[PDB]
DNA sequence: ATCAATATCCACCTGCAGATTCTACCAAAAGTGTATTTGGAAACTGCTCCATCAAAAGGCATGTTCAGCGGAATTCCGCTGAACATGCCTTTTGATGGAGCAGTTTCCAAATACACTTTTGGTAGAATCTGCAGGTGGATATTGAT
DNA sequence: ATCAATATCCACCTGCAGATTCTACCAAAAGTGTATTTGGAAACTGCTCCATCAAAAGGCATGTTCAGCGGAATTCCGCTGAACATGCCTTTTGATGGAGCAGTTTCCAAATACACTTTTGGTAGAATCTGCAGGTGGATATTGAT
């Protein structure tokens, strides 16, 4: 079979998805996840689905901030892969508390 | 009340890094990005549910989650 | 004043300046054990079968009343397996024998069934033994203990003694209304004491019968050796 | 019963090139825009009127506040036009 | 009621069985060399042939309730 | 005079070996 | 004629007066300050609308979708300092390739 | 009580009253079966088992055999009569367990000991067939026929490394019964020095839910009944205080038998219904 | 010549903790700024909360939930429990 | 002991009316609660007591009985409960805490 | 007039050992003065706003302490 | 004319300095600087000396945050010698614009 | 490995501010009793929405394959930097002249509260419009192996 | 330098999915006149808190001068990226069961506004002990040369 360079196809997905603004996290994994994180601490609180999309965008905006600054962190780290102590450094660096 | 660890989902990072502008991933970050994800959501849900019990309200609004993100630090736009 | 949080520290030195005897005639045996660990997947009601063992009282009309000269043989450890047979043999099909004391069902309508009847697949060797040809002596299990090579079977003594056994079932099971001489439990109430079959599970049943078969053959390794022993 | 300036921002859109449409969830996103810029200036108004040690809701500290929160040259000429607006309000005498 | 429940408990009383099976062919198939140098004087024809009979018996108890459900579920 | 089923059983087990747990 | 008509602005004067009423604390207020406080939001919001029109000459896309709404709201670079707390729903990110 | 307990080598009164003599408040001796523990009340109903027995221990299948004892799980949803006889064994002393349902589901962690003539039982501890608390031990009972050495201890040396292959949290329940604390918080205290003589870097006291597999705030209580929690000098300091200087060396010099965690063949079980 | 101050009260609570614990005027102004700044920030947050609930009587319920919110639950639990203590000794509508 | 109360009832350590016009000087809306706004006393008496005992902690630490600013923060930015609650609150000239990174020292 | 360097290499290495750093670039100087003047101009600009609404040609500490209260580096002690 | 291993007095500097807490800068250079950069918004502006010291420790907190930041950034980069773009990404990644 | 060489830890004298500690005046209340809107718990009260369940492809997902530059590092060469050393700028702590703010008085746009009279923006109704987002056919970028 | 199968640009074609855009309605905050007040404007003035300079000491500039560390080239090798078979769970799109809502009337302690009143906190400040930072001394934590 035909195989491209691993990475310029990734540049196509980069252009695809920087170009994109689609809905990232699938609904039902996310919503039974927010169900199961809800029921525990007190009586099983009802939801609204637009707020589930608010949670969608919340966690995804949180991580695209984290992914852009870990991007610059890794690429100045003269590696280009991503690992644990960069995200530890980035949570320090964004000031978690 | 079927709960277990279904947080183990997906390298959705393999899309979020395409929404990201980063080169190669080589995975293995998954449990701790789920940890920081779960920290983020537990921080926002304690805020939200303190608010919805402040309303004596069982459901959550979107004004709740707007105001919750506002007090923790980011401004959601357009959902009240 | 607080219960702490994680991550913290520590420092090593510095200045914050009637012995029993009756395992002889009751208990016996010796047990081996290797690095291999001994396997089980059965219940114990299989292992003892008869869920009954009994007293001097119901055998003093049996042993030391008669058994010098039993015209057909009436031993102690034969009374058990015969008296264990019939009450189960009216159990899986008659439940209403219990609540009404005027009406336990009698053997005069139990003759043509219980000669051929089954205490839950009782001769279950034979549908494997009819091919394994081990009938030159009798069949013995590992849950057969060592008490029974020297005993007799059942279905032939009903020609001999079979209508003198249930006659003493009747007159002590009812003074508590329906309990065996060792009664069951706090058994009655938990209060206090005192579309799938189209491609996958077509394969439900074969994957044991293809293993119910060659186990005979890997045991035909030794089952052919029983003339090498001769 | 509720509130927005949707036709009013449409009036702005026809003050410029009128011909466009707007996606109708970005309308909520721009109501979020006008809402949070308004509460931002409202809270900053309340606090600066608090700690300038006065009690009439006043003018020139609101002026300085909406300067100081805001990026520069747009703050400067935007408040210049705002002063033009209050003078053309009041100067209708 | 459904063949999956009687599939699965015949995977769950089979929670011993392929582990039995991968145990079973060894402890005898180990000592099948003893007779090549037996070329003691009462027992091992009888007692060492016991566990093979309950290598033959141990599978046999699985059948008095299941095997009827092959036909009663396809009706 | 005693091997009449001893004589064949000792390879066929490898066939059943290659029958159901060899896929 | 009216309140807004003397200032000649588009926003209704009494509503922002009311919207400076119910948030407030201090019970007394030079109302003429509303007539510029009405415009305190205005030119900043009239800024951001027409600077959402860059492709709009050469795309013939008549509606402004929320990535397109972001895709030159980020080009409000100076007001990204104002948008430093911002998160836009379905806005996206601009390609920043290092 | 009723009809004082006779088995083994020791003579016992049954501490709790009568769950088993619902029908049997009419005989005099109580004699005990061991391997499947099915007793008989009047005399001759019991002693016909010597000729009957082929099973010579509780029929567990082993991840365990030391030189000395044996350890068993029994699948309790599997077992029916013998899943309630050992409850009925337990009740005549230990009434502490919850009997709203004549409990079928819950799981068994039972102990008996190697001998040639017979596996002479000691008693056991249990586990519910749910999992919400953590469930490190549910219901200890040792019988006083076999009571005196560290075998009564060795129940709590067993539970945590079940969570070394299951590797989740274990948690005691609200039936906090007394005398096991002279084992429990004794042995759960000095697990700290097993981790304290190592990791001379900073002690991140969540990781004992991964190292001891134990919850910290409870294990700090046995550490703060040890009072091992100083602070505010610039840190929290666990502080080797020099009373420990014998007592770890007491367990450096007078050690006893162990196990080894290689010797396990068991997958952590997850069950079916909901 | 006119300033709201706190200092005697915190000094009284400091001496009733320990009769010998001295402090500075610098640290006085520091924890002064601490206490009133945290008072204004819980004031702002509670005020916003009771506002947006669409309710007009500003309660202990709103700031009670707000101190569960703005304050971490160990010393927030401490505060709420001492609040229960306090309101039980607000409860006696009595002479004693 | 006496029938006249200074609002003398709360186990109280603060003047109530001063903090009531501290409520009445945030004064956005119109209606508050009256006695149940004096839970601000138990609000205020929580955290000052949370620090003064901790500030009692570093007294005999340095055997030093008058207590000064730069070890208020040196416990505070140490104090995990109360660094984070007031991180952005910054102190006059107390500096920060002496920390040496562990990957820096190579015994050289 | 130009006195940005008076906060100097020994001064900045003392406050660098306040941060602790050791392998000092000696090309750090113009940009550490640059981020210096950046930060101070960012805080003095709104200090100027908070004194200029006060109609007061001196700068107190309360105006500037609001000027750093609002932006995100609030500081204590001077009121 | 004797000296130990070259450099290890920097750890002594850590000890004497981070154990300490005091002010650093000569006050009047900072004063002349801030009057010079107060001229370019309004003429004749005076200043509180206490506010001057507040400015001092504020920019001090800013820089010490930057120093510890860039320190562990460089040490994530398996190296310690910090440079321009290190504090540039530390600036962008702490976030002043 | 064994003393010199610093340079630190602890501890005993010493001159302050100087907290602080109590007195002291009195200002301004807190706390008080009581009249009153009034905001408020809540009971009612229909229901939107929140969930269980059907049921069947479809787009992904999680396999194992396997081939590969990204990274981890160590190498010999190279160096702007750090560490005791000599001369110097100024800053620091000594020293004196003005505005301004902070307060104290008065004078009126201007606001609240009421009491009126409108438009117009809220819901919402749906006809017509068309935008555009999606699908399809020719011409044009785009890279791996040779 | 060149072959050549993949993927995208751009014009043409359409379903429908809301949008908009009024017409209606309605009901309702808003604009505006009138009275009281009232808070700020602001003008005068007093003496803080800014303004400015003269002697030492001390940081500091400037050395000089070698080095642990940088540091790319080069090295191995890895866990993953592309790709491909196949389970196989979301995601519907209805279908439905039931409830903790979001209201609107609902009567009612009770905050909340009025003014007495007796402590008492704010400042204002003096006594005066003393806590303690630092000078001095003794003994030694950490570490070089050969």
């Amino acid at each position: 079979p035909h195989r491209y360079k691993p990475g310029t196809v990734a540049l196509r997905e980069i252009r695809r998805f920087q170009k994109s603004t689609e809905l990232l996290i699938r609904k039902l994994p996310f919503q039974r996840l927010v169900r199961e994180i809800a029921q525990d601490f007190k009586t099983d609180l009802r939801f609204q689905s637009s707020a589930i999309g608010a949670l969608q965008e919340s966690v995804e905006a949180y991580l695209v901030s984290l992914f852009e600054d870990t991007n610059l962190a890794a690429i100045h780290a003269k590696r280009v892969t991503i690992q644990k102590k960069d995200i530890k450094l980035a949570r320090r660096l964004r000031g978690e508390r | 009340l079927r709960d277990n660890i279904q947080g183990i989902t997906k390298p959705a990072i393999r899309r979020l890094a395409r929404r990201g502008g980063v080169k190669r991933i080589s995975g293995l970050i998954y449990e701790e990005v789920r940890a920081v994800l779960k920290s983020f959501l537990e921080s926002v849900i304690r805020d939200s549910v303190t608010y919805t019990e402040h309303a004596k309200r069982k459901t959550v609004t979107s004004l709740d989650v707007v105001y919750a993100l506002k007090r923790q630090g980011r401004t959601l736009y357009g959902f009240g | 004043r607080k219960i702490s949080v994680k991550q913290h520290l520590k420092i090593y030195l510095p200045n914050d300046l009637m012995t029993w005897n009756e395992y002889d005639k009751f208990y016996t045996g010796s047990f081996q054990e290797t690095t291999s660990y001994i396997k089980f997947s059965a219940t114990v009601e299989d292992c003892c079968g008869t869920n009954y063992n009994m007293d001097e009282r119901d055998e003093t009309f049996l042993n030391e009343q008669v058994n010098k000269g039993s015209s057909d043989i009436l031993t102690e450890d034969e009374f058990e397996i015969l008296c264990s047979s019939f009450e189960h043999a009216i159990h899986e099909r008659q439940p209403f024998l219990s609540m009404d004391p005027e009406s336990i069902l009698s053997f005069e309508e139990l003759k043509p069934t219980l000669i051929k009847s089954d205490m839950a697949d009782f001769n279950l060797r034979n549908q494997l033994n009819h091919e394994i040809n081990s009938h030159k002596t009798h069949f013995i299990t590992q849950f057969d203990p060592v008490s029974q090579m020297n005993t007799r079977p059942l279905i032939q003594l009903i020609e001999k003694f079979g209508s003198k056994i249930y006659d003493y079932w009747r007159e002590r099971k009812i003074e508590v209304n329906g309990y065996e001489i060792f009664p069951q439990l706090k058994f009655e109430r938990p209060g206090e004491k005192e579309i799938l079959n189209s491609q996958r599970l077509r394969a439900l049943h074969q994957e044991l019968k293809n293993a119910k078969d060659l186990a005979l053959l890997v045991a035909k390794r030794e089952n052919v050796s029983l003339n090498w022993i001769n | 019963r509720k509130e927005t300036y949707s036709s009013y921002i449409y009036k702005v859109l026809k003050q410029t090139h009128p011909d466009t449409g707007i996606s109708q969830k970005s309308m909520s996103i721009l109501n979020s825009f006008v809402n949070d810029i308004f509460e931002r200036i409202a809270t900053e108004a309340s606090k600066l009127a608090a700690y300038n040690k006065k009690s009439t809701i006043s003018a020139r500290e609101i002026q300085t506040a909406v300067r100081l929160i805001l990026p520069g040259e747009l703050a400067k000429h935007a408040v210049s036009e705002g002063t033009r607006a209050v003078t053309k309000y009041s100067s209708s005498t | 009621m459904d063949p999956s429940l009687v599939l699965e408990q015949t995977i769950q009383d089979v929670s011993n069985l392929p582990s039995e099976f991968r145990y079973l062919l060894e402890e005898i198939g180990s000592n099948d060399l003893k007779l090549i140098e037996e070329k003691k004087c009462q027992s091992l024809q009888r007692e060492k042939c016991v566990l093979a009979n309950t290598a033959l018996f141990l599978i046999a108890r699985h059948l008095n309730k299941l095997e009827k459900n092959i036909a009663l579920l396809e009706e | 005079e005693q091997e009449d089923t001893f004589d064949n059983l000792q390879q066929e087990i490898y066939d059943k070996e290659t029958e159901y747990f060899s896929h | 004629q009216s309140s807004s008509a003397r200032a000649g602005l588009q926003f209704p004067v009494g509503r922002i007066k009311r919207y400076l009423k119910r948030h407030a604390t201090g019970r007394t207020r030079v109302g003429s300050k509303a007539a510029i406080y009405l415009t305190a939001v205005l030119e900043y919001l009239t800024a951001e609308v027409l600077e959402l029109a860059g492709n709009a000459a050469k795309d013939l896309k008549v509606k402004r979708i929320t990535p397109r709404h972001l895709q030159l709201a980020i080009r409000g670079d100076d007001e990204l300092d104002s948008l430093i707390r911002a998160t836009i729903a379905s806005g996206g990110v601009l390609p920043h390739i290092n | 009580n009723l009809n004082r307990i006779i088995m083994g080598k020791y003579e016992i009164e049954p501490w709790y009253f009568s769950p088993y003599p619902i029908e049997l408040t009419d005989e005099d001796f109580i004699y005990i079966d061991d391997f499947t523990l099915q007793y008989f009340g009047s005399k001759k109903q019991y002693e016909r088992y010597r000729k009957k027995c082929t099973l010579r221990h509780p029929p567990g299948n082993e991840i365990y055999r030391d030189d000395y004892v044996s350890f068993f799980e029994i699948d309790g949803r599997k077992q029916r009569t013998w899943c309630r006889n050992l409850c009925l064994l337990s009740k005549l002393f230990l009434d502490h367990k919850t009997l709203y349902y004549d409990v079928d589901p819950f799981l068994f962690y039972c102990m008996t000991r190697r001998d040639e003539l017979g596996h002479h039982l000691v008693g056991y501890f249990s586990k519910e067939k749910e999992s919400a608390d953590g469930y490190n031990v549910a219901c200890i009972l040792t019988l006083p026929q076999y009571q005196r050495m560290g075998y009564g201890k060795l129940l709590i040396e067993f539970s945590y490394e079940l969570s070394k292959k299951e590797n989740k949290v274990g948690s005691p329940e609200k039936p906090l019964s007394d005398l096991g604390l002279l084992s429990y918080r004794a042995y759960w205290s000095d697990t700290l020095i097993t981790l304290l003589v190592e990791h001379q870097k900073e002690i991140t006291i969540d990781e004992i839910s991964s190292m001891t597999s134990m919850t910290t705030t409870d294990i700090l209580h046995t550490a703060k009944t040890l009072n091992i929690l100083r602070y505010y000098k610039g840190q929290h300091i666990i502080f080797l205080n020099e009373d420990i200087l014998d007592r770890y060396n007491r367990l450096k010099a007078k050690k006893r038998r162990t196990i080894d965690p290689n010797r396990l063949i068991w997958k952590p079980p997850v069950f079916t219904a909901s």
